[PDB]
């Protein structure tokens, strides 16, 4: 037993399990009612609906509501989504012990401690029916999964089976016209206290406090004020079917059947919760949890967990399996047993499930294993780890125990374990708790064989006969020898391709998919360890790593195919579909699409024309179509998507033709881009394009520098003026030098107020007159000879080239 | 009603009731719920109906209140018009004989930048054109400016209405009370008028004139406002070497550190700075002005030095002030730090002079000897001062008091070769009363090195050699030491040769000499006897023996760089060390895209189903430290809809109460039980939530000490250095590689990174990545690195441990 949930609330008189969802309601003696998401751990609601004890609690899930009944003497209906009181109705004139909801119309049943249980119709003004019989308290009313009948447990020493659509109960003799009820000695003795009798049941244990059913059985068990539990047939009122379970020490508050085990779980107002044998009907074992007394019990009609309410609070407790072994063939999931019986196949986003016949497991699973050709299933039965049990083989597409006993298919024989192994019809078995090999002599092997033995490892489960004592050991087909042992880190699972020759093992990042023995074919790219993923024999690997099913790869493409609304494990890939089942084991299926897959299959084979159609909004994203296609240094993909002003910018430098850059740079509304593309421009060779860019980034001085280098003199002058005003002394200043005469500087420098510098520059060119002007306007003294000349010839022949390097030739490829 | 968001039904009732008090209270209750930010439009017709025309100020004032904080939003009782229920009968309010209602009305009306009230606010200046108070005229200049701000930057607001429309600002200057709402964008004539007003000021008003127009030619002209600007203006006209002597800055400055010692400590700093600007060597840092309080005339009465003595501190004022003060003595006067540190140290270090400077705790005493002594090592002049003071330290003549003294002085002799010959005779004296290691160690070293100088040695050593105390470390120090210097230059009943005999016995041999040594078995395991035993080639003589070693100093020994030094005065250093200096089916497909630096989670939402999913809404959630920067906003997910919807993503937020998993993404649709479904887009980790932070070597070291990091793993793909994979990956688990903890050479040179983070997890995170990259013939495991990790309870330690391996995700839809 595992404790899923345990919240101390104080004395819970009523407890009920939601049939739709894995929720619990508790009604407390403190007058508070609480609705719990016991799996999620999130309080849904909490209401103080009455000062004193609220003894009865129910789900009213026909429309999303819960119903409570309290000692206010009322049955009240409550919203769990809007937290408001939907409707209020007069159940009775005393304590509402248990309440039950009709699924016919919004009718509500309340069982009370004033000896009647009544059903009331809100939708109309009518109280449709009152069901009477008790002479002392109806402690409990309980639904079967059909809505026609209910059972009530009362402390007048009976259990009364009622009809809710009926006036009290509904029955009529076909052998007589007279009423079924007799107040006289007939073939049984009872009073006149009913309209008619469909079924008056024993409840004698000095009154039964509660009654409840197994979800798939008409049988009911009742706990009563004494110290016994008595199991009843409510479908016949037999007294040759009723066995008494003895173990408890004081008044048993309830007893209900465990849906998922072959035991009956009871709880009593002593201090113990006792567990009972349901093939022997006496106490297997007693547990004390020391929360003292238990006044309520509950068994899940959604066959999830199990719960019992105590005087400290309640516990929902777990007797279920986690991470089961499974394999998918074409449309059949085969898995190892979990709650809610056998399920699987169909759906794709819903948490509903539905049945198909593909049970790999139909008996206690010692082993469940697929054939490597996927044609048989081996199920090993009668448990044990001694040296013998039974093993039953089933056919894989549709599974029975035996298909026919008169046909080779579906046979059984002895063997502690038998598990299939490669050569694709073979199996290896343990029948002495050694490794023995199994043949039948042609077809998938069903018959027990004793030759060949080993002295290492110990029988268990597998798919290649896994055995453990310190590692997971693969065993051979026809040899006693260990084929190989694997040791690695796991996430509690073993993943098969679908063929059970091969195995996938989980590692520190993702999963690795491997062949028979331990040989690693490839590694799935993905940062974290996947929960499960399976390969369609190889190639197309589909996996779950969250709430979505995505392909690790198909033909070098990468895609997330679709998301489901639940966390899940891939069951495996056999066919185009991928099939999944989770811990609770609800299915999702998903067709492998030609969405993400076609697009990149096409882009890889350099098709852009194909790819435009392929572009859809089921796969567009942001960077797999509209900006992933700007990721070629010799643009190809890049040419195709260029819609973003940034992608356009990028495209241009990758070609080296910046004509497009300037425009993208423009449409990026930014200077930085113009200077950087201008530099790239100078690199392709041509300075016209550089000028334009550099001019608008305002790098007139860079231009001034560039310009004799380029051999322009006309353009070089334009730079000088528009750098004059900036007082860029390594911009405006340059150009005068660069033309044969220096006069440009002389004026700019005059405006700077740098009269000295202006004179020196001018004077040397033999423009002593201008040099003198500067001296005269400002401080004179021009006579001085610095570490540089102040009057020696400056003349330079400017640019001998007739065509300039703004006109640098180009062809462009 | 402090904050009660559902109470709007009661407020409507309370708002009209025939009792004026109730109405006022109601309207008041509305105000307080809106201000907090809660529900308010239901009420509007009720609110508006009583109050509208009236001159009765309180309700009017209340309604006037509610029109500046929500008028636009509320529309039941107002709707949209030019003369709304905010102002239609508030033209009456503006034109009442009572100044208060008019004034109030004017004030809110003009305050709004509302365009549905633009016309009614314009002649609203009428209400305050007549100025019954200073408040009325100020209210007017602020309201005209607020009108100007509200779309009337042209002729609707600029001239006069009858006295103000943007002209109160002019009028105020010459009127009895000033206030200029004219700070920006307003009449030039008023700006000019404010200047005139500087003279004819009104003090509150002067702060308003002054924010607009500052700098005076004068000293002042009066009032705090002018005065406050004035110190700014003064700092301009003399920037040079701080303010030096703080101006009118002094008044605010004290409050800036009201907690309480820190003000004095600061004040002391400024006063020291101010005294003089010295040489400004190592801890001689006094700036400000060279002469302004001088230093050191011999005719100055009662001198500068009296204030200088405060700064020399033992703690003479309290600890915060102490740390500042010791640095400050050093700073005004020394040679560097050395001079004034020796004086200061002489006072602090242990003596027989004062017993208020000696203590029997050995480390502090020792440290104080080392601090005094480091000054000599720094600077020569100090050697001469130190040795006689050291002998006074010894004179205490407790076992331990001698001991500490002997230990440093012996180091000083290693530096200071045959200069401290004189000390030896003093040093022997207290060596006889003995209960500790330290005394034996040190004494044996002085007496040993110094042998030529003295001749006493059999007698001194021998009382101790046959005396007891604690003797582990004694062995090591005596072993290298006892023979040294001059081969036969002693004799009392054991010459220098007896000493070499002794020296050898004490090291690890055996010999009758000095009435046998105390112990022979050496100190910590590596040291042993043997090196020295081999040694003494030439019997205790300066050559290439113990003497050589003794009269030489290991490596460089200079300054206060901590090479035979300790770095200032021992008490001040503790504080400096402390200073760390830390700086409903649904289908999803998804990829993350970045265009023009916009980071977005691309999602495509797919309805593969024929079924209805209308009611479709899309939301991205805030989980914890993950947040939506804008959810996907399309109403998509309809019958056979493919859509691309973009959800923008952030990584940095504050924890929300909903789940803390990967990324939650929510699509809504038709269904009433699961109207909202959670389905996933691709991976985001728990690691995001960590917040990056950094450490320095001191913070790293402190944290190393603070909490354990023994935990290590070796991570593959740490083959590479710190910079490459390891930094990038460490970054993603919000970590950063900072400072080293390595020790590289030709045999050493693992790369070491000191990591830090301060996780939003109630822990920090730290680690050291050691990269085992071979720098030896026997590497650990070759290339790979072992990361030694922690976090504050090592719950994030583990994140560091595995997120430094690998990490990559991609898709290509």
């Amino acid at each position: 037993m595992l404790t899923k949930f345990e919240t101390k609330s104080a004395r819970v008189k009523g407890l009920s399990f939601h049939p739709k969802r894995p929720w619990i309601l508790t009604s407390l003696h403190n007058g508070v009612i609480q609705l719990w998401d016991y799996r999620m751990c999130t309080l849904i609601d909490k209401f103080d609906e009455h000062d004193g004890p609220v003894r009865g609690i129910d789900f009213h899930k026909q429309q999303p509501l819960f119903v409570s009944g309290g000692d206010d003497y009322k049955i009240k209906v409550w919203n769990y989504k809007l937290r408001r009181c939907l409707f209020t109705l007069l159940g009775h004139l005393d304590y509402i012990r248990t309440t039950f909801f009709h699924h016919e119309y919004p009718w509500i049943l309340s069982a009370s401690d004033d000896q009647t249980i009544r059903v009331w119709n809100w939708q109309s003004r009518t109280c449709v029916c009152v069901l009477t019989g008790h002479n002392h308290y109806v402690m409990c009313a309980q639904f079967h999964p059909s809505e026609d009948l209910v059972v009530s447990a009362s402390l007048d020493q009976t259990v009364r089976v009622w009809d809710i659509s009926g006036l009290r109960k509904k029955n009529l003799s076909p052998g007589a016209v007279e009423s079924d009820v007799r107040g006289i000695t007939g073939v049984d003795l009872f009073g006149t206290t009913d309209a008619v009798v469909k079924h008056v049941l024993e409840g004698h244990d000095r009154g039964v406090n509660w009654a409840a059913f197994h979800p798939t059985m008409p049988l009911i068990v009742s706990g009563a004020d004494d110290r016994q539990v008595k199991i009843w047939r409510m479908n016949e009122s037999k007294a040759w079917e009723v066995d008494t379970c003895r173990g408890h020490y004081n008044n048993v508050s309830c007893a209900v059947f465990h849906p998922r085990q072959e035991l009956i779980l009871s709880n009593s107002e002593d201090k113990s919760i006792r567990v009972w044998d349901m093939s022997k009907r006496t106490g297997v074992q007693t547990f004390r949890r020391d929360h003292d007394r238990f006044w309520v019990l509950a068994a899940h009609p959604n066959l999830n967990l199990f719960a019992a309410g105590h005087d400290g609070g309640m516990i929902v407790f777990k007797l279920e399996r986690e991470r089961p072994a499974y394999a998918v063939h074409g449309n059949m999931l085969h898995y190892v047993k979990d709650r809610f019986l056998r399920q699987l196949d169909f759906n794709s986003s819903k948490d509903v499930a539905v049945m198909q016949l593909r049970s790999g497991s139909k008996f206690p699973v010692f082993n469940m294993s697929y054939n490597p050709a996927e044609n048989a299933v081996l199920l090993c039965t009668r448990a044990s780890n001694l040296e013998n049990s039974t093993y039953d083989l089933y056919t894989i597409p549709k599974d029975a125990d035996s298909q026919n006993p008169d046909a080779p298919e579906g046979k059984r024989s002895s063997g502690l374990t038998a598990v299939w192994v490669a050569r694709n019809r073979f199996a290896v078995l343990d029948r002495m708790h050694s490794l023995l090999i199994k043949n039948l002599k042609n077809e998938i092997t069903k018959k027990i064989q004793v030759p060949n033995c080993d002295e290492i490892f110990y029988a268990g489960t597998g798919n290649l006969l896994l055995r453990d004592a310190d590692s997971i050991t693969l065993f051979d087909v026809q040899q006693k020898r260990t084929l190989a042992s694997v040791k690695i880190s796991k996430v509690k699972y073993v993943i098969w391709s679908a063929d059970m020759s091969h195995v996938a093992l989980l590692a520190k990042h993702a999963i690795v998919i491997c062949n028979r023995k331990l040989d690693a074919l490839c590694n799935i790219h993905e940062n974290i360890r996947v929960k499960s993923g399976a390969w369609d024999e190889s190639g197309v690997f589909i996996y779950t790593t969250s709430n979505h099913i995505k392909y690790a790869v198909t033909t070098g493409d990468h895609g997330i195919i679709r998301t489901l609304d639940l966390p899940i494990y891939v069951t495996r890939v056999k066919g185009n579909n991928v099939y999944c089942l989770d811990r609770e084991c609800r299915p999702r299926v998903l067709t492998i699409d030609p969405t993400e897959f076609k697009f990149k299959l096409a882009l890889i084979n350099r098709k852009y024309d194909e790819v435009l159609h392929m572009v859809r909004n089921a796969k567009l994203v942001g960077q797999s179509i509209i900006a992933y296609l700007q990721k070629k240094g010799y643009p190809e993909v890049a040419l195709h998507f260029v819609k973003d002003e940034k992608t356009r910018f990028s495209l241009a430098l990758e070609c080296g033709n910046i004509e497009i850059a300037l425009e993208a740079a423009k449409a990026l509304d930014d200077k930085n881009c113009w200077e950087k593309l201008g530099e790239v421009a100078l690199l392709q060779g041509n300075h016209q394009i550089v000028e334009m860019c550099y001019q608008r980034t305002k790098n007139f001085d860079k231009l001034s520098f560039l310009y004799l280098i380029t051999g322009n003199l006309e353009k070089l002058r334009k730079m000088m003026k528009i750098a004059e005003i900036r007082k860029d002394m390594s911009g405006h200043y340059q150009n005068a030098l660069y033309l044969g005469d220096v006069s440009e500087r002389v004026r700019i420098l005059k405006n700077c107020g740098q009269k000295s510098l202006a004179y020196l520059s001018a004077a040397t060119h033999g423009l002593d007159e201008e040099a003198e002007s500067l001296k005269e306007t400002f401080d004179p003294e021009k006579e001085t000879i610095p570490d540089i000349d102040p009057n020696a010839k400056l003349l330079q022949p400017p640019a001998p080239i007739m065509p300039l390097d703004t006109n640098w030739p180009l062809l462009t490829v | 009603m402090d904050s009660e968001p559902p109470s709007e039904i009661s407020l409507k009732n309370d708002l009209e009731k025939g009792d004026v008090k109730s109405k006022t209270e109601a309207l008041k209750k509305v105000i307080i719920m809106i201000l907090n930010g809660e529900k308010l439009p239901g009420l509007l017709m009720t609110i508006i109906r009583f109050v509208l025309p009236l001159q009765d100020h309180t309700i009017k004032k209340l309604l006037l209140v509610f029109w500046e904080i929500v008028p636009k939003t509320t529309p039941d009782g107002r709707l949209l018009h030019e003369m709304i229920l905010v102002c239609d009968a508030y033209r009456k309010d503006l034109q009442h004989p009572n100044e208060f209602i008019r004034g109030s009305t004017l004030r809110f009306l003009c305050k709004l930048k509302e365009a549905e009230l633009l016309e009614p606010l314009m002649p609203a200046i009428r209400a305050c054109l007549e100025h019954r108070h200073s408040y009325v005229r100020r209210n007017a200049v602020l309201a005209i400016y607020t009108i100007y701000r509200n779309f009337e930057h042209l002729i609707p607001d600029a001239p006069e209405l009858i006295h103000d429309f943007l002209v109160n600002e002019k009028d105020a200057s010459c009127k009895r009370n000033a206030f200029m709402m004219l700070i920006h964008a307003d009449q030039d004539r008023a700006l000019d008028y404010l200047s005139t007003c500087i003279d004819q000021v009104q003090t509150f008003g002067d702060i308003l004139q002054l924010v607009i127009v500052e700098l005076i030619y004068k000293v002042c002209h009066a009032n705090p406002s002018e005065r406050a600007r004035f110190i700014r203006c003064i700092y301009n006209l003399l920037q040079s070497s701080s303010p030096a002597v703080k101006y009118e800055a002094a008044g605010t400055l004290v409050t800036l550190s009201s907690a309480p010692t820190a003000i004095k400590a600061a004040a002391q700093c400024y006063i020291d700075l101010i005294i003089k600007e010295s040489d400004n060597n190592v801890k001689l840092i006094v700036l400000d002005r060279l002469v302004e309080l001088k230093e050191h005339p011999a005719h100055e009465r009662v001198l500068q030095d009296l204030v200088m003595d405060i700064l020399r501190v033992l703690s003479t004022p309290d600890l915060e002030v102490r740390k500042k003060t010791l640095q400050l003595a050093l700073d005004l006067v020394s040679s560097r730090n050395v001079e004034e540190l020796v004086i200061v140290l002489k006072k602090e270090v242990i003596k027989t002079n004062n017993v208020s400077e000696h203590e029997d705790t050995d480390k502090y005493r020792q440290l104080l000897v080392r601090t005094l002594h480091s000054c000599s090592v720094r600077f020569p002049d100090m050697a001469a001062n130190v040795i006689p003071v050291l002998m006074e330290f010894l004179s205490d003549s407790n076992e331990a008091a001698a001991a500490d003294v002997l230990e440093f002085v012996r180091e000083a002799i290693q530096r200071f070769d045959n200069l401290r010959m004189l000390i030896v005779e003093k040093m022997l004296e207290v060596f006889h009363a003995i209960k500790s290691v330290k005394i034996y160690r040190g004494a044996l070293w002085i007496l040993g090195e110094y042998c030529s100088t003295k001749e006493d040695i059999q007698s001194v050593m021998t009382e101790v050699r046959r005396s007891l105390g604690e003797i582990p470390i004694v062995e090591s120090e005596i072993k290298k030491e006892a023979g040294e210097l001059k081969p036969e230059e002693e004799i009392t009943v054991g010459p220098v040769q007896k000493l070499v005999t002794e020296m050898g016995t004490y090291a690890t041999q055996s010999a009758l000499s000095s009435s046998r040594p105390t112990k022979k078995e050496e100190d910590r395991p590596p040291l042993r006897g043997f090196l020295l035993d081999g040694d003494f080639f030439v019997a205790a003589s300066l050559a290439t023996t113990l003497t050589k070693i003794a009269l030489r100093y290991v490596a460089l020994v200079q300054e206060k760089k901590k090479q035979n030094s300790f770095v200032a005065e021992a008490m001040l250093l503790m504080a400096t060390i402390l200073h760390l200096g830390k700086s409903d089916p649904v289908y999803a497909e998804a990829y993350v895209h970045v265009n023009q630096y916009d980071i977005v989670l691309d999602v495509l939402v797919v309805n593969q189903t024929s079924d209805t999913l209308q009611n479709c809404t899309l939301e991205l959630a805030t989980l914890g430290d993950l947040k939506l920067v804008e959810k996907p906003s399309p109403l998509t997910l309809a019958p056979h809809d493919f859509a691309n919807i973009k959800a923008n993503v952030k990584v940095a937020s504050t924890e929300n109460g909903i789940i803390f998993g990967n990324i939650v993404y929510d699509v809504s649709g038709a269904a009433s039980d699961r109207n909202c479904v959670v389905l996933s887009d691709i991976h985001i980790d728990i690691m995001d939530y960590i917040q990056p932070a950094t450490c320095t070597d001191a913070e790293f070291r402190q944290m190393w000490a603070e909490f354990e990091w023994e935990n290590k793993v070796t991570v593959n793909t740490n083959m590479t250095d710190l910079n490459d994979y390891l930094q990038h990956i460490l970054k993603s688990t919000n970590m950063k590689c900072l400072t080293p903890e390595k020790a590289l050479s030709g045999y050493c040179g693992f790369m070491a990174a000191n990591l830090y983070a301060r996780s939003i997890f109630g822990e920090d995170a730290l680690a050291n990545v050691s990269i085992e990259k071979p720098v030896h013939q026997g590497p650990d495991a070759a290339v790979t690195g072992h990361i030694r990790i922690r976090a504050k309870s090592q719950g994030m330690a583990l994140s560091l441990g595995d997120k430094i391996n690998l990490s990559q995700k991609k898709t290509s839809l």
